[PDB]
RNA sequence: GUAACGGGGCUAAACCAUGCACCGAAGCUGCGGCAGCGACGCUUAUGCGUUGUUGGGUAGGGGAGCGUUCUGUAAGCCUGCGAAGGUGUGCUGUGAGGCAUGCUGGAGGUAUCAGAAGUGCGAAUGCUGACAUAAGUAACGAUAAAGCGGGUGAAAAGCCC
RNA sequence: CCCGGCGAGGGGAGUGAAAAAGAACCUGAAACCGUGUACGUACAAGCAGUGGGAGCACGCUUAGGCGUGUGACUGCGUACC
């Protein structure tokens, strides 16, 4: 029995989570939690509170038990970016553009 | 330089690809604990061979 | 109607043995090229390769005739020093003969893809040493 | 387009666009190049042409038997549920009524009717007469038609 | 009259851009390119209308000159030889026992042989 | 035994029990197709013949479809000349099913 | 009803070029003005 | 860098002299479709049958048709008893186009026929938006750098002590 | 009611005709990046298309030479404005 955790508007460039999140693709829930608390990186923390949800919600609520539960999806996709002008010399007016993020984590026993 | 023209998105997938995080090839737990591990480290808690690592 | 047209799997092939000690450079080469193909045998398909496994069986003894030999030079340029490269054809048949008839058949094929797909079911080895005993060759004189 | 003629301009022949003026068309939106005009297409409209299409029309109207022509048709008085009981009583339906008097007690009736309206026979209107299911009439309205018509 | 302006355009779009459908890169999603690559398609097409058939028309002469060359006649001998025998029409895309069963194709090329002069 | 007919100003081989397309006919699908145009029949070896349109020979069939084809696109064009023209064309076909060729 | 059922007499309406639509459409970019010269470019110059 | 037969190859597979063959273009021709119009036959107000030279085409003319916005019949009539819009496919016409239909959608729509026009973008080193591109490339602002113990805190190489 | 930074975001339960109307809420393309599936890519080569085509999944192939989508290989082949 399936649950979606989703966060988004989150603040990260994608392909940072996508890194950390294709790794714990496929890989079981209690496997995947265990290489995710010991990587630093921003994007694995930001991850962390959206497989816990995920998880948790398991555990509750519609879900019954968890022990043959499985993480079948770990993907992000564009949320809305915001744009910016960094000043800099000679008078450059150019974009930086801050990237978020829609991060989408499913779980099942499926 | 410069260039050419627009790329295609198979170029900018092949170039990212092999720069792509690599595998740990599994992970650990513990010998001497009920804690999970870091593999040929410390834990927090400093179990591996005892003594103590990280007093945060 | 439509034609009908080849597919991958019925191709026969077979083995064909070639004695080239009788023979000369360019009439050896030029009947190869055309079995190497098929276009002796009926193709009726534009897209696949047919042709024979074709051994020369040594080939170290090939004349290439008359007075064009020491002229002949097998020019190239790979990518350094001043100056063209070289080497007589005499050279190039008394040490590793293969090369003569080698570089001989090769300009007789077409372009990239097809003249690679070609050229590879072709042995020559060195000359009069084939490991070619078991398979029953079937002779072919030229 | 007011409230500026600025070129924004800063020449031609720099890696980019004319620029060319802040009033301009093409300068994304706030007026276009080719945009309406006030329309007056009226004519002189020649008369032996007019009277003659009339005719055509109005033999046709005979043709296809739609004129009744009611002897002296009028109601008591402009209340359109006594109009509308009168060609009730004429049964007829969604009707061009023709006056023949522009008599007042004809005039202001029938407003409340779907698919009637009530004009005067001096010039008669030839693209409301193609149209309507009858054309009510008076022998009045008939005599003045052939005079403007001869 | 404010008139919209593309809604006709959105449908030649749609029938370039399916016809692009199989296409790679940009010229399956961009109406610029696609429109380059199916005008180019046509003159292709229409090119190998006629020129498909010249093309397996020389692998027509190619089976019947092996065919004739096993049975020892060259294949313009046998072509003069068959013309010089009486009439038959005759066709390129016949000789099926050129390439399979080929015990056969041996009576017209007795036939050609005896009328060549 | 496999046979050869003309269908008009190109020539067709066939089979017995062969279903084979050629240029439109007026006939239908309801009527007899008959061909008396047979240029050689092969027989049990080759044959030596040297008249065509054999008259110790024909083929009988009948009609199985009556259709028109897939469209085919014609595109005339010329770069620098601002000169683009387009032509559709679908072709019409006759299906016969040939039981004919007589021993 | 008779309305809407009116038509011009044969060969009346001539219609007139629009000019400038399609491409594929013979009439097109210029104009039927050409390449170059005073007549191909907007309205000025020569008195009559 | 052969690279002055197009290349391989050729000392006859050359060249010359004589002659024969073949292949080889929307050409030349047959098949099936079609454009406009002459000749002729039925025989006309309009047309239809047979035959036919003809039909590569810019500049450029000339005739027609189509859709997009809009008007009139339409004060009527279809519609949650499923309207507009979105999209994939089949079917269909010379093309523009048209029609069928699963998914979608929760109210609007409509011929016939003629007519008005802000009437089809793909280019203007054109204007706006959404958003790609080189790229996870380059950047860490005079290197007045920083450490380690505890702590606000889930988290500290930059914070507080 | 569950995870959480005293947060963001989403799911669970309940509202409504409808949330496949959940508050940036109308129905919703195209660029854009990502997920999911089939088939292909290590005799490998230039307008990326065309002409021929093994193979393979799916449609009970209406099994009656078919549809669909893809495609090793390989003749031909120089964009538009």
């Amino acid at each position: 029995m399936e649950t979606i955790a989703k966060h988004r508007h989150a603040r990260s460039s994608a392909q940072k989570v996508r890194l950390v999140a294709d790794l714990i693709r496929g890989k079981k829930v209690s496997q995947a939690l265990d290489i995710l608390t010991y990587t630093n990186k921003k994007a694995a923390v930001l991850v962390k509170k959206v497989l816990e949800s995920a998880i948790a919600n398991a555990e509750h609520n519609d879900g019954a038990d968890i022990d043959d539960l499985k993480v079948t999806k770990i993907f992000v996709d564009e949320g809305p970016s915001m744009k910016r002008i960094m000043p800099r010399a000679k008078g450059r007016a150019d974009r930086i553009l801050k990237r978020t993020s829609h991060i989408t984590v499913v779980v099942s026993d499926r | 330089a410069v260039q050419q023209n627009k790329p295609t998105r198979s170029k900018r997938g092949m170039r990212r690809s092999h720069d792509a995080l690599t595998a740990v090839t599994s992970l650990s737990v513990d010998k001497t604990s009920g804690e999970k591990h870091l593999r040929h480290h410390i834990t927090a808690d400093g179990y591996y061979r005892g003594r103590k690592v990280i007093a945060k | 109607m439509k034609t009908f047209t080849a597919k991958p799997e019925t191709v026969k092939r077979d083995w064909y043995v070639v004695d080239a000690t009788g023979k000369t450079l360019g009439r050896l080469a030029t009947e190869l090229a055309r079995r190497l193909r098929g276009k002796h045998k009926a193709e009726y398909t534009p897209h696949v390769d047919t042709g024979d496994y074709i051994i020369v069986l040594n080939a170290d003894k090939v004349a290439v005739t008359g007075n064009k030999r020491t002229d002949k030079v097998y020019y190239h340029h790979t990518g350094h020093i001043g100056g063209i490269k070289q080497a007589t054809f005499e050279e190039m048949i008394a040490r590793r003969p293969e090369r003569v008839i080698e570089i001989a058949v090769k300009g007789m094929l077409p372009k990239g893809p097809l003249g690679r797909a070609m050229f590879r079911k072709l042995k020559v080895y060195a000359g009069n040493e084939h490991n070619h005993a078991a398979q029953q060759p079937q002779v072919l004189d030229i | 387009v007011t409230g500026s003629g600025k070129k924004p301009w800063r020449q031609k022949g720099t890696g980019r666009a004319r620029s060319g003026s802040i009033k301009s068309p093409i300068w994304r939106s706030g007026g276009v190049t080719f945009a309406a005009r006030p329309q007056d297409h009226s004519q002189k409209v020649n008369k032996k042409m007019y009277r003659g299409a009339l005719k055509s029309i109005l033999s046709e109207l005979v043709r296809q038997d739609r004129l009744i022509v009611v002897e002296k048709f009028s109601v008591e008085a402009p209340k359109t549920k006594l109009l509308a009981q009168k060609l009730k009583d004429m049964a007829l339906e969604d009707v061009l009524i023709i006056t023949g008097e522009l008599d007042e007690n004809l005039f202001l009736a029938a407003r409340n009717l779907h698919k009637v309206d009530v004009r005067d026979a001096t010039g008669i209107d030839p693209v409301s007469l193609i149209a309507f299911d009858k054309v009510v009439m008076t022998a009045d309205a008939v005599k003045q038609v052939e005079e403007m018509l001869a | 009259a404010r008139v919209k302006r593309g809604v006709i355009a959105r449908a030649r779009h749609k029938k370039i851009l399916k016809q692009a459908k199989g296409y790679y890169g940009a010229r399956s999603r961009v109406y610029r390119v696609a429109f380059q690559a199916v005008i180019k398609a046509g003159q292709y097409a229409y090119r190998d209308r006629r020129q498909r058939k010249r093309q397996f028309r020389q692998l027509w002469i190619a089976r019947i000159n092996a065919a004739a060359r096993q049975n020892g006649i060259s294949y313009s001998k046998f072509i003069n030889g068959l013309k010089k025998a009486s009439v038959e029409i005759d066709r390129k895309i016949l000789a099926d026992i050129a390439v399979f069963d080929k015990v056969a194709f041996t009576a017209l090329v007795e036939k050609a042989k005896a009328a060549l002069a | 035994m496999y046979a050869v007919f003309q269908s008009g100003g190109k020539q067709h081989r066939v089979s017995e029990g062969q279903t084979v397309r050629l240029e439109k006919l007026d006939i239908a699908t309801g009527e007899t197709v008959e061909f008396a145009e047979v240029l050689m029949i092969a027989n049990g070896e080759e044959v030596k013949i040297g008249v065509p349109f054999v008259d110790g020979g024909v083929i009988k069939a009948e009609v199985v479809a009556h259709g028109r084809g897939e469209k085919v696109k014609i595109v005339k064009f010329r770069r620098r000349k601002h000169y683009r023209k387009q032509q559709g064309h679908r072709q019409w076909f006759t299906d016969v099913k040939i039981t004919g060729i007589s021993a | 009803m008779r309305l809407n059922t009116l038509s011009p007499a044969e060969g009346s309406k001539k219609a007139g070029k629009r000019l400038g639509r399609g491409i594929g459409s013979g009439l097109g970019k210029t104009g039927g003005r050409g390449h170059k010269g005073q007549k191909s470019r907007s309205g000025g110059g020569v008195r009559r």
